[PDB]
RNA sequence: CACCAUGUUCAA
RNA sequence: AGUGUGGAGAUCGAAGAUGAUUAGAAACCAUUGUAGUCCACACUGCAAACGAUGACACCCAUGAAUUGGGGAUACUUAGUAUCUUUACGGGAAUAUCCUCAGCACGCACGCGAAAGCUUUGAGGUUACAGUCUCAGGGGGGAGUACG
């Protein structure tokens, strides 16, 4: 979503926003194809990697951030992981942006069990991966909560409505997407300038072995 | 058990008997013709 | 074999409006083809429609909108009078305020509200709604 | 009554072929289809490893070196045959759908 | 005596949402039952138990007897609703599908059949609705001819605020669980059939959990 | 301009449903996976303002697994994505 | 599945004729043994002569003695 | 954000795929070849799917072999596809 | 069979949370602890409390228990994730080259910002 | 893989 | 399977014989064994002859495969290798992509009383109409009687 009414080139990638991209390898996919994703795949590597196409990452990246930026109440965005590679990820992300977040296994009933006690109302939902997410996906389809979603190259696009084309699989990559994520959500606000690269390290998003 | 209730004996067995009444059904007739 | 193209046609035609689509690919085409595609243009019911000529029965892509619920050819023609007009909107049409019966008539290919003002009858091709 | 399988317990499509030729069942030699009777490959050792260790120490060619022979067999059951043998068994109708392409 | 669960028991108790429609718009869930009570005019809303019969479970010991119960809610003018529930009492049973009929309550379109003179008569267009092998199906009526069914589907037809139909059945119509609910999912397809009437583009809304957003906030802080 | 009238003109409709804006689909009231997405409209440098745009597509193409691909043509549609890379 | 040809109304007028001998109440109304066996030769009452009188046992679970009578 | 398909319009990718007369408009998967005598350097144009065994006029040269699909031409030959049209 | 039912469980899982600076790796010191800290009818639910936190003690003396929550633990153990490196990771990888494969580097010279300019082919 | 047949009529 | 006439007759084996089992047991089990089983010619036309699913035509979402033939190595066009190789050999098989035809598997709508079906419909049907044809009308009597 880097169109904007005035035409200006604010929000597009620019030459840092690829490296860090790159260096993360965020552009990599699962050698298994799907239908819903493969128009995201610019095409597959000699080894049957396939590979994401960079500008249509940043498009939906965008778009997911000017949706999330356009929650005026924060808190009732909600971010899901079950894989236990994005709960630092999700953490870090909801100590910037603010929003409410769920690590481990998704308690099922807690969009639709009114009287749970631990029962909450969001108003977006954001996953980490379709297929590990699927029990919060599912809640949401009863509830009307639009779902954004972190989809690799094999991601089940139902019930999801903005899919970001990203690698969800590695520690490295998981954090880079959240960070970008999250920094662009602060910028679009007034919380910090697009000028002055972000304080914030990225290395906060990785995740860490309890040992 | 394949099939369901047959409310009488065996069907092809039923068969059977109906087919041996047949035969003696015409040979009656045969002799009085 | 195929006997009617126009049935294949509408039935073609009502098949994308359910699944979604904006666009549908018909073969083979004719004059009632085009005709009866040209009635339903003219309500609102479809978009632009574009007949690719192939030095054979050619093919038209129709820009489907979501306006169309159903449309679908009547076999046979089953001859229709001026006083058949109202049976034909109590059997086939879902309400008396919209949807439209088509018919093939002495002055051309038109709509029962548009036949029955011109004072004609003629054979029920199909119906749209 | 109802339909319990959309295999219904055969190899054979509905358009693939009419008729296979029936085989002798290992154990009772009821007549069964080729493709129905449930087959099994056993590869055997001809001795226990306590009778082969016995055997291969009398063995002049028979040691480390060299192995003992194995007893090859392609059996085919009915499936009367092979379900009171337990070289298979009822499953959940759940459970039921579920392969194996290799010996496992 | 009601403290709601949900954000949008929350606004209809503070009086942000003051019309069924807005959730109706929304498709929002209803969860509690107590938003169609505030949300209905006093003695506007209706009840009648449609049907009460027993259901049985074979057990170790003889059997277990519980009782379902139907119950349709409407204030005729509209609005319909049907809820079906078990309860070990024909009580209990009683009270639980009033509360769910009130919780399935839907929007009703009504229209004319010919001349648009004076307030809807009528369903706007031919409708069925199927459950199990019953299907109910609903024809638009002239003025005067009252509602043309059997007893079951009229009582909802009636409550749902039609005047003349024009109705056939189909199927085990005798199964009067699939014959309330069939007549039930017919009325609820009078609103999903695009008439040209509704073609126009429409301006985009606000959700009223998103437009009192910082209010509900505060509900849950304190 | 929209819904059911009357010879005197009154609005007989109860209310006037959403319409999905990919497929022209009535939103019926009981349907519960129908979502409605709004995008916040970012001035000439970074910081949005307080205008959206919001998109409201039915919970019967969300089930398809069509909504992601019905999302890319709206916001391409209305100026929001691009549709490709420029020159270098 | 049937026929629907605009010159097919001798296939449908020999279908019908064909399927009605399968309705049993067409079928009985329409011919002579169910006329020939009726006592009453298809009138509603009929008089009679009295033979004898005889006890029929009523079919279970009913148990019982029904009065009756050769006529 | 990618382009959607046209029906009317496909794209290079989509078309090429295609089988010939599931093709948007009907047409010939074949071309014509002009091919040199080995021994004669003399020209013949020769059908790509030919399946009669194409000879030298004066040469009397077997120039093609029959093939299931595309015909097969003899070794040592030189072949330029004619333009279609 | 000595299996701790879920009432003994559960009041041993309270205790070590509620007390656990005052715990200990005996059963009979414990024990002493239970007793005034603890309101129950039965002196033998008391022992196996007892001789379940100490159980629980042993485990917690070897790594962290799913159902005991100790703030003290917990936020000590929280700031040793919130320390970073003094230089970022994504910043190392760009410094020592960033290799990509064929059909990556196709992608970005179709790019509209080009190639970066830490970007090799590998 | 020895042999293992049966249970009067209605109604709880 | 059965019939007729010629062969053939190893195995198996209706009928039959003998031995067991059994309260009984020319039943299951055991040993045999006639007609058959096999062939040629001529009859018969009775199958759970089944996908319990008539034929022709259109549309129809996804992933991994498989058999035969080919082609290549709302964007103006998007690679790739391996093994054998003095004569049914300018070879054979592989790998990747596409394509037509066939048997299918795990399957998005939709349908269905359900089980389940789903480009292989049982889908596109009360929003009922592409064409043709066969059959059914509560259970029996009965696929019986008569001709
Ligand atoms: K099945
Ligand atoms: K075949
Ligand atoms: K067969
Ligand atoms: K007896
Ligand atoms: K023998
Ligand atoms: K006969
Ligand atoms: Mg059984
Ligand atoms: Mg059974
Ligand atoms: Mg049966
Ligand atoms: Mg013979
Ligand atoms: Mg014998
Ligand atoms: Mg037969
Ligand atoms: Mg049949
Ligand atoms: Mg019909
Ligand atoms: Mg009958
Ligand atoms: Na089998
Ligand atoms: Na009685
Ligand atoms: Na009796
Ligand atoms: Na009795
Ligand atoms: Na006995
Ligand atoms: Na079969
Ligand atoms: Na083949």
């Amino acid at each position: 979503m880097s169109a904007v009414e005035s035409g200006s080139k604010v929000l597009r990638m620019k030459e840092s926003d690829a490296q860090k991209l790159l260096a993360m390898r965020c552009h990599i996919g699962t050698r298994n194809q799907s239908s819903a994703m493969k128009k995201y795949i610019y095409g597959r590597t000699a080894e049957g990697s396939h590979i994401i196409d960079v500008h249509m990452m940043w498009e939906k990246l965008i778009l997911a951030a000017r949706v999330i930026a356009a929650v005026e109440n924060p808190k009732d965005v909600c971010v899901c992981s079950s894989r236990l590679y994005g709960t630092r990820a999700i953490y870090k992300f909801s100590q910037h942006v603010g929003t409410s977040f769920h690590g481990g296994r998704f308690i099922p009933g807690t969009f639709t069990n009114q009287i749970q006690k631990k029962f909450v109302q969001p108003r977006v939902l954001v996953v980490t991966d379709p297929r590990t997410d699927h029990q919060a996906i599912r809640e949401a389809s009863l509830v009307n909560i639009p779902v954004i979603a972190l989809c690799d190259t094999d991601a089940p696009l139902e019930y999801v409505d903005i899919a970001i084309p990203c690698n969800n699989r590695g520690i490295k990559s998981i954090g880079m997407m959240y960070w970008l994520l999250a920094r662009e959500v602060l910028r679009l606000r007034g919380t910090i300038v697009r000028s002055v690269p972000w304080e914030e390290k990225v290395d906060l998003f990785f995740y860490r072995d309890p040992n | 058990g394949t099939v369901s209730r047959p409310r009488g004996m065996r069907p092809k067995w039923h068969k059977k008997r109906i087919k041996r009444l047949k035969l003696r059904r015409r040979r009656m007739r045969q002799r009085s013709k | 074999t195929m006997m009617s193209v126009l049935a294949n046609a509408l039935r073609t035609i009502a098949s994308a409006e359910r699944r979604g689509k904006r666009q549908v690919l018909i073969r083979p085409s004719s004059k009632v083809v085009v005709k009866f595609l040209q009635v339903m243009q003219k309500h609102g019911y479809i978009g632009e429609f574009e007949i690719i000529d192939d030095h054979r029965a050619g093919k038209i892509v129709v820009n489907l909108n979501g306006r169309l619920n159903k449309c679908g050819a009547i076999c046979p023609r089953f001859d229709c009078a001026t006083t058949d007009y109202e049976k034909w909107m109590k059997n086939i049409l879902p309400s008396r305020q919209f949807g439209f019966v088509v018919l093939t008539t002495s002055l051309g290919i038109m709509d029962h509200e548009e036949a029955r003002s011109r004072n004609t009858g003629g054979k029920v091709l199909g119906f749209f709604y | 009554m109802t339909t319990k399988r959309r295999n219904h317990g055969r190899s054979k499509p509905a358009h693939s072929r009419g008729r296979v030729k029936p085989i002798h069942c290992f154990n009772c030699g009821r007549l069964t289809p080729k493709d129905k009777a449930v087959g099994r490959f056993v590869v055997r050792r001809m001795l226990d490893a306590a009778s082969a260790r016995d055997v291969a120490e009398a063995s002049p060619v028979y040691g480390a070196n060299f192995p003992m022979p194995r007893l090859y067999m392609k059996q085919r059951f009915c499936i009367a045959c092979a379900i009171h043998s337990r070289t298979v068994r009822a499953r959940p109708v759940g459970n039921r759908k579920i392969r194996y392409t290799k010996k496992v | 005596e009601w403290v709601p669960c949900t954000k949008l028991g929350r606004l209809v108790k503070a009086q942000k949402v003051t019309s069924l429609e807005e959730i109706f718009l929304f498709s929002m869930p209803i969860k509690e039952h107590q938003i169609v009570d505030t949300l209905i005019a006093e003695g506007q809303l209706h009840d009648e138990m449609m049907k009460i019969y027993p259901v049985q479970k074979a057990t170790s010991a003889g059997q277990r007897t519980r009782f379902k119960a139907f119950n349709v809610v409407g204030d005729c003018d509209g609005h319909i609703g049907i809820g079906a529930r078990v309860g070990k009492e024909v009580s209990l049973a009683i009270r639980a599908s009033m509360i769910a009929a009130k919780l399935n309550i839907v929007p009703v379109r009504r229209g004319y059949w010919g001349n648009k003179i004076g307030e809807p008569h009528t369903i706007p267009m031919k409708v069925t609705g199927k459950c199990g092998s019953v299907a109910v199906r609903l024809v638009p009526a002239p003025r005067g001819t009252g509602i043309v069914a059997a007893p079951v589907p009229k009582k909802i037809l009636e409550f749902a605020g039609v005047e003349d139909v024009y109705t056939s059945s189909r199927g085990k119509t005798r199964t009067h669980g699939n014959l309330i609910m069939a007549t039930f999912y017919a009325l609820r397809k009078t609103y999903g059939f695009l008439t040209p009437d509704l073609w126009a583009d429409t301006e985009p809304s606000r959700d009223p959990t998103d437009e009192h957003a910082e209010l509900l906030a505060e509900m849950t802080t304190a | 301009t929209i819904g059911m009238f009357n010879e005197e003109g009154e609005n007989v409709d109860l209310y006037i449903p959403r319409k999905c804006h990919a497929t022209t689909t009535l939103i019926e009231a009981h349907d519960h996976a129908a979502v409605q997405i709004s995008i916040a409209n970012v001035g000439p440098n970074g910081v949005i303002n307080g205008t959206t745009t919001t998109l409201c597509i039915a919970g019967y193409l969300r089930s398809q697994g069509e909504s992601d691909h019905a999302i890319n043509h709206i916001t391409i549609d209305r100026g929001i994505m691009r549709i490709k890379t420029g020159k270098p | 599945t049937k026929t629907n040809g605009q010159n097919a109304a001798r296939k449908l007028v020999r279908l019908r004729c064909r399927n009605r001998w399968a309705d049993k109440g067409w079928k009985r109304a329409h011919t002579f043994s169910a006329r020939k066996a009726n006592p009453f030769g298809g009138s509603s009452h009929a008089k009679g002569i009295v033979l004898e009188k005889i006890g029929v046992g009523a079919k279970q679970p009913n148990s019982a003695i029904r009065k009756c009578v050769r006529v | 954000g990618f382009f959607d398909a046209d029906l009317s319009y496909p794209t290079v990718r989509t078309e090429r795929m295609k089988h010939k007369r599931r093709r948007l408009v009907q047409g010939p998967n074949s071309y014509f070849m002009d091919v040199s005598c080995p021994r004669c350097r003399q020209v013949t144009v020769v059908y790509s799917h030919a399946t009669t065994s194409v000879e030298c006029k004066g040469c009397s040269k077997k120039l093609c072999r029959p093939t299931g699909g595309k015909a097969l031409l003899v070794e040592g030959c030189g072949y330029r596809r004619k333009p279609d049209h | 069979g000595k299996i701790r039912t879920k009432t003994v469980k559960r009041a041993s899982r309270q205790v070590v949370e509620k007390y656990y600076s005052k715990l200990n790796f005996d059963f009979y010191q414990n024990k002493r602890v239970i007793m005034d800290v603890t309101i129950a009818e039965s002196k033998k639910l008391k022992n196996k409390i007892a001789g379940y936190t100490t159980h629980i003690m042993k485990r917690l003396a070897r790594g962290p228990v799913r159902g005991i929550s100790l703030k003290l633990q917990e936020e000590e153990r929280e700031r040793r994730m919130d320390h970073a490196p003094a230089t970022s990771d994504v910043d190392k990888v760009i410094q020592s080259g960033v290799s990509v494969d064929k059909k990556t580097m196709q992608m970005l010279q179709r790019l509209e910002i080009g190639v970066p300019r830490r970007v090799k082919r590998a």
